[PDB]
């Protein structure tokens, strides 16, 4: 072994683990790619670095000169943040003021310059403020995770290979929750090049299943269901779109912790749920499905993912 | 109000 | 690569990273052992498993038969929890009701049977309730991290080796914050057997520096400063006891995030601070010091570690 | 009251 030059060399190479008791009834086999083990708990630690790095290399940005700007009340904020911190880049993040406190404490801790927007305008308002800021900023540079090719390209260079080599090339299906689409599109493309028979299953909210003809709407599965088809997503690579409800995902996420000792985010419950359904299809007996667990569940303690246990925790008094 | 409150 | 049978096979083997801009002024070199990258963010994921596993092997416990009991409002609760979950053991945890909500939401999420005790009796009250419960429980089994040899033994088997092999055997000093002492004692002993010249530096709170003749007292560096010398700690292995204040640790922890992109717990700021001081001693020019970062800073969002950024986050309004 | 409020 060796010592990392810096935190950025710690990104990727996340572990693969088999789902045991939650996968009851499966004739197929399900392995989870724990992106929750990234330096900052999520898969965005990958694109956070990639998008920055790709700009540097293309000479588009210089530390302490360029001002990174990006609208996101999600994991991309953190990914970029910790990476900007290590590399010495000023980062500005926009997000609806709605987004709970805890989610700001973290970006601030990294020296992020936070700009909250009208909570009623959602991400649409955040995006505006971001471009408005871009216009105002001399050396401003917006990353645009849904447009930026460095997003899927990193998954094609790391995530995909990692899975291929980690499963021994035996992977039959790749289950991925679709947010920007960078993961399913990048990693998917690679796996497909290794084995054309590798099926890619995209996962979206039954409440906002737009890739299935559905109309966009609100759901609770943070991390996915953008309510629109991202530029980086390559729908042609998707072999099947599986839909999961917020409730399913939440129940699964909860089973993953209780039965597997895996404290995952709700979107992980989504992929886990889908992956398992697929693994239960008789024709898939013997097949290896790798589902991606995008984030660790501890960052979502305030969210609905823990409403039950949370109310229980507050309602409990001490025993003498 | 078109729901655009996603967390990505 | 291969696929983990279960989450427990994901424990250990944490990365080593160099501290760059926070180590300004050092003639020595400091590498941080990121235990924050454990499946559940802390070093206790190691002893959580070890103590369980060692009992199973010694035939002292059987899943679904034995009832694990342990008093702890710290990371040991989580470590044991996720491991008990995966292995199928009922776990009972006792801790002062004082301990913030978030710290319960997590144990509950793992199916832990939480028992809060008089907040005024601190851990002393938690320990009582625990033994009281042990007395009542037929197949009860208390782990006792401060007494249990499986605690340091795991660090001697994994943590230590990992460091030795990760530093190329070039490690000159090992800086460890002392809570139970299992890490510094287990890993320390091993490194010493590889090279008798490897110096071990223990870190304790200036506010509760008992290993330095100090009287026990209250500090904010969660994870260390137990206010008493644990059984598992082998003070004879310690080459020097470095003291750090809560403020130092907090400032360092904050610098680690802003300058290094490392969101660490306050106890990590402690070791980081100590390690750096040592690295700045002229006689140590060229030396490699490995400091342990026990936990990830996101689990401490409510604590004093983020009071500054936290108040700032709540005080900020939205921009139109 | 001897401070025993440690988090380990
Ligand atoms: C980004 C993200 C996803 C989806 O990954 P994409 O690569 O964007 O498709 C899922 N869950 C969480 C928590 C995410 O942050
Ligand atoms: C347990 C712990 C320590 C100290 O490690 P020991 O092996 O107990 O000496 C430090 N920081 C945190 C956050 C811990 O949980």
């Amino acid at each position: 072994s060796r010592i990392a030059k810096d935190v950025t060399e710690l990104i990727g190479n996340t572990p693969l683990v088999y789902l045991n008791n939650v996968a009851e009834g499966c004739v197929g086999r399900v392995a989870a790619k724990l992106e929750m083990m990234e330096p900052c708990s999520s898969v965005k630690d990958r694109i956070g670095f990639s998008m920055i790095s790709d700009a540097e290399k293309k000479g588009l940005i210089k530390p302490g000169e360029s001002v990174l700007i990006e609208p996101t009340s999600g994991n991309t904020g953190v990914g970029l943040a910790f990476t900007a911190a290590a590399k010495g880049y000023k980062l500005i993040i926009t997000m609806p003021a709605s987004m709970s406190t805890e989610r700001r404490i973290i970006l601030l801790a990294f020296g992020v310059e936070l700009v909250l927007t009208d909570p009623a305008k959602g991400m649409k308002g955040a995006i505006a403020k971001a471009e408005e800021i871009l216009a105002k900023t001399p050396n401003g540079y917006m990353l645009q995770q849904f447009e930026n090719p460095a997003n899927p390209k990193i998954h094609y260079e790391t995530t995909g290979p990692e899975i291929w080599k980690g499963t021994g090339g035996k992977i039959d299906g790749f289950v991925s929750g679709i947010g920007t689409g960078g993961t399913i599109t990048g990693a998917g493309k690679y796996l497909k090049e290794q084995n054309a028979n590798v099926k890619l299953y995209g996962v979206e909210p039954v409440e906002s299943a737009i890739l299935s003809g559905g109309k966009p709407g609100p759901h609770k599965i943070q991390g996915i269901g953008a309510g629109f088809i991202p530029s980086v997503l390559n729908v042609d690579l998707i072999d099947e779109v599986v839909q999961v409800s917020s409730d399913e995902s939440i129940d699964m996420a909860r089973q993953l912790a209780l039965k597997e000792g895996l404290l995952v985010g709700i979107s992980s419950g989504a992929a886990a749920a889908a992956a398992i359904k697929l693994a239960q299809r008789p024709e898939n007996a013997g097949k290896l499905f790798v589902a991606i667990f995008p984030s660790f569940g501890e960052r979502y303690l305030s969210t609905v993912l823990f409403d039950a246990t949370r109310k229980e925790a507050e309602a409990m008094t001490f025993e003498a | 109000t078109e729901w655009s409150d996603y967390v990505i």
